[PDB]
């Protein structure tokens, strides 16, 4: 049945970031010695990952709590576990995880594995015992309280029997990339050793796929299983625990990325590069290659983006006149005038129109004056801003820092049309160049002979403030 | 933004204070970052550095009074000065050094011997 | 269609508003006209300006209504002042546009205004 | 889906048999375990080779099955000799991929043996 622990408290957690893990093979074919760019869902590199700690103590003196609160579920979870006695045992996965809608389960009883998917009758505080004492022969003697009742079950599965826990360093790595499409529930996991540790370390690991379930439920929400060390009857409260919850378990959520993966010559994903973390990483995804030698390379284009759509029919009549709820100026916005649709900044002309007449076409392919139905003010309207973006580098292996030159464009609008990496705008390193804007490059008033060409008599160069530099050139 | 410190003024001699330097962009995808000092009249010297595996250096005048730390719930790096003489009057400067470079304004921080 | 006007506020007795003719741009004409005509009753003439200055006005708006005009902007204005609920109606301004010795003013764009106490 | 599975026919009872469980890939595991199972009764253990070096048997596979495997081809191979009418089964391969302490066992694949005079 099920036993009433004591309230988890809404506990502030600390976080940590997963350094370049949980990249997984996401295909199902051979490929030796190539750079792929496969885009699909991943946990982002240098991204946040929340941890808990199995069983943590509220107070040193063994005021000991689990850790195991219910989690969203949105396109997949990376879920590692670093411990030692096989603490974590297992997971549910589901919507509201009661008689209502189908449940998953998933759980290493004792020695044996068993899946299923049921409507389960789920309660508040799920756990697993293994108690011993040195009297008699208990070696963990073990109480399973998960569900209260299981009906019509759909998938069953057991496995054969194995070990159980201990009645000292070497906590081991148990990585999981639980996704849910097309009614699958694919289970990419890895497990390896590590020692001398106490998070979860750098590294690189690539994923393997371990089994495709057929079970096509609805999940948006799941828990995890944890072995306790104890009995709520005669609950102690320091050294029952594995030594206050250090086994430990992190949660991160992945997310729709492009990524550049390094098949190496044996087929195993050696390194990853992800896209959209920096101008550096986008340069390598274009170039399609690791390293980048010295110079500019444009990757991509920046485009201002209509911010609201507004409408103007409004001729005052006949059949049914509409409205036109406001009308904006100087600001770019997608506009329709009297049916005549498109996007651009509106601005008040000082041309003169003729008594008759209603848009006007200075350039012969674009209507560049329109007449406003309600006022007769005459506006005149101007494409939104764009261009393309190049990202100036000196040699990859000499330093990681770029700047990045929005061409032809002022950037008085850089940090707001365009929605990836993230300016802020320094109010120092926004030069301002004739071929546009440049970010993350200060001024010097000293000439050389000058390295990359920017453009319009500007050069920048790497000096050891920041390391890249932009100048005028000097002919010598 | 603008990678703010929030701390600093006037202490007395063997007090202590403590400096937040505050980012809303994400205190891990730094890679490295650090404090410098600029004296009256002195030219900006380095205080102490913290990169994102967790290296941490100082400087010679440095070491066993204030030391570098980063708590993971609010983004932030702390440095706490323990008995500040009056030769550490100076301007303090956080830096973090993402694809580029973001600095902070600093704060006077004067102690009265 | 040519030119356009609309727009005006809603007045209590004894208010004052000034009646603007929205600059349609430049056009050739020799006479501003204001016609003011309340449902029950036909369009009246109200107040004249001719492009040398005669200013002709109803008998029942002395002493209340200036007209002028404003080249700069080509627009013809009308203070109404001295208010009195005989003059909730539409206000229409005609245009002076030659045609065949002249004809087809513009009146056809117009304003609606209410003098009442509530 | 993992490995694969083939090989094996009928044959008649005193005979030899080379039962083989072909080999998918480089996979880690270390109980590598034959199977058998007749119908009307239930799933016994047949033999199972372990990482270090022990071979376990059942009682009554002494003396007639071994287990034996090869590293360069990956694949697993069980001789069988002094056939009997009682040998007549389905055969598996449950495997030992480490999960969580142990789990998924990849057996669900056999290959058919009946052992009979006609
Ligand atoms: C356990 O306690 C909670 C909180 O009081 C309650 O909502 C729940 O129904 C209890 N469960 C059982 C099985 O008694
Ligand atoms: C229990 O721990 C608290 C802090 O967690 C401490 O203040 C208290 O003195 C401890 N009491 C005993 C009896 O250990
Ligand atoms: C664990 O639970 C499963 C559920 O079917 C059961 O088959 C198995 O025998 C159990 N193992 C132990 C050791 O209790
Ligand atoms: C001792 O262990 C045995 C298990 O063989 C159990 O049946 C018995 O109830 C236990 N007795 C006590 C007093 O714990
Ligand atoms: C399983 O049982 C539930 C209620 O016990 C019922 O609503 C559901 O339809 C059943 N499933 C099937 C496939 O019959
Ligand atoms: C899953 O359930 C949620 C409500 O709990 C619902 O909004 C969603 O549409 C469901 N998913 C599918 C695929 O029906
Ligand atoms: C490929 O893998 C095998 C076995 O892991 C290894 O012996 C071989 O050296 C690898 N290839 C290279 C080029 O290292
Ligand atoms: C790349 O690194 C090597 C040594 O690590 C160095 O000799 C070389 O100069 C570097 N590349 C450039 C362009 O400086
Ligand atoms: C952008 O820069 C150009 C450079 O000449 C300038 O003409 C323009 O006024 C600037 N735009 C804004 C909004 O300041
Ligand atoms: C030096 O650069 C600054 C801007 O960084 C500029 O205002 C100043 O005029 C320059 N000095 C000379 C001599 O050109
Ligand atoms: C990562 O941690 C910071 C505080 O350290 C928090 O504000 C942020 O929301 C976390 N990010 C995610 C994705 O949980």
């Amino acid at each position: 049945q099920c036993v009433n622990l004591t309230t988890r408290t809404q506990l502030p957690p600390a976080y940590t970031n997963s350094f370049t893990r949980g990249v997984y093979y996401p295909d199902k074919v051979f490929r030796s010695s190539v750079l792929h760019s496969t885009q699909d869902l991943f946990l982002p590199f240098f991204s946040n990952v929340t941890w808990f700690h199995a069983i943590h103590v509220s107070g040193t003196n063994g005021t000991k709590r689990f850790d195991n609160p219910v989690l969203p579920f949105n396109d997949g979870v990376y879920f590692a576990s670093t411990e030692k006695s096989n603490i974590i045992r297992g997971w549910i996965f589901g919507t509201t995880l009661d008689s209502k809608t189908q449940s998953l389960l998933i759980v290493n009883n004792a020695t044996n594995v068993v899946i299923k998917v049921c409507e389960f009758q789920f309660c508040n505080d799920p756990f697993l015992g293994v108690y011993y004492h040195k009297n008699n022969k208990s070696w963990m003697e073990s109480e399973f309280r998960v569900y209260s009742s299981a009906n019509n079950c759909t998938f069953e599965y057991v496995s054969q029997p194995f070990l159980m826990d201990l009645e000292g360093n070497f906590k081991n790595l148990r990585e999981f990339v639980f996704k849910n499409i097309d009614g699958y529930f694919k289970i990419y996991s890895k497990h390896t050793p590590i020692n001398l540790v106490r998070d979860l370390p750098q590294g690189f690991s690539a994923l393997e796929p371990l089994v495709d379930l057929p079970i096509g439920i609805n999940i948006t929400r799941f828990q995890t299983l944890l072995a306790l060390h104890r009995s709520y009857l005669t609950p102690g409260d320091s050294s029952s625990g594995w030594t206050a919850g250090a086994a430990a378990y992190y949660v991160g959520y992945l997310q729709p990325r492009t990524f550049l993966l390094k098949y190496n010559e044996n087929g195993t994903i050696t390194d990853a590069v992800d896209c959209a973390l920096d101008p550096l990483s986008e340069t390598k995804c274009t170039l399609k290659s690791f390293t980048v030698e010295k110079g500019i390379y444009q990757t991509s284009n920046f485009r201002v983006q209509p911010t609201e759509s507004i409408v103007r029919f409004p001729n005052i009549t006949v059949c049914g006149p509409k409205k036109s709820t406001n009308l904006v100026k100087n600001k770019c916005v997608n506009f329709n005038f009297n049916g005549l649709t498109g996007t651009g900044v509106l601005t008040e002309s000082n041309k003169k129109f003729l008594p008759f007449q209603q848009f006007g076409r200075d350039i012969a392919d674009t209507t560049d004056a329109v007449r406003d139905p309600q006022t007769l003010e005459i506006l005149d309207i101007t494409p939104c801003s764009f261009g393309g973006v190049s990202v100036i580098t000196p040699g990859t292996n000499t330093s990681n820092q770029v700047a990045v030159l929005y061409q032809g464009v002022n950037c008085t609008e850089v940090p707001v049309a365009i929605h990836t990496w993230r300016v802020y705008s320094t109010g120092s390193n926004v030069f301002q160049t004739r071929a546009g804007c440049l970010i993350g490059a200060e001024h010097v008033n000293n000439s050389y002979e000058c390295d990359i060409p920017i453009g319009a008599g500007i050069c920048a160069s790497y000096q050891t403030s920041q390391s890249i530099i932009a100048y005028t050139m000097s002919l010598g | 933004v603008q990678l703010q410190e929030s701390g600093g003024g006037l202490v007395q001699a063997g007090g202590s204070l403590r400096l937040s330097c505050a980012a809303s962009e994400s205190i891990f995808r730094m890679e490295l970052m650090e404090w410098y000092h600029q004296a009256p009249g002195k030219q900006r010297e380095l205080v102490a550095t913290i990169n994102r595996c967790g290296s941490t250096n100082y400087s010679d005048s440095v070491k066993g009074r204030f030391i570098i730390s980063s708590d993971n719930a609010k983004n932030s790096v702390y440095l706490q000065m323990n008995s500040l003489k009056d030769e550490d009057t100076a301007v303090y400067s956080c830096h973090a050094r993402t694809w580029t470079s973001y600095w902070g304004r600093g704060t006077q921080v004067t102690v009265s011997s | 269609v040519q030119l356009q006007e609309s727009g005006g506020g809603l007045v209590q007795p004894g208010g004052s508003l000034r009646l603007s003719c929205v600059a349609s741009g430049s056009v050739t004409f020799n006479s501003m006209g204001w016609y003011r005509q309340a449902p029950g009753k036909q369009r009246e003439l109200v107040a004249q300006i001719t492009a040398g200055g005669d200013t002709h006005y109803a008998d029942s708006v002395k002493g209340r209504f200036t007209i002028s005009e404003h080249r700069g902007k080509n627009a013809v204005y009308l203070e109404m002042h001295s208010l009195k609920p005989e003059d909730t109606a539409v206000y229409y301004c005609h245009l002076q546009v030659p045609f065949l010795g002249g004809g087809y003013d513009y009146w056809g764009q117009g304003t609606q205004v209410t003098v009442s106490s509530g």
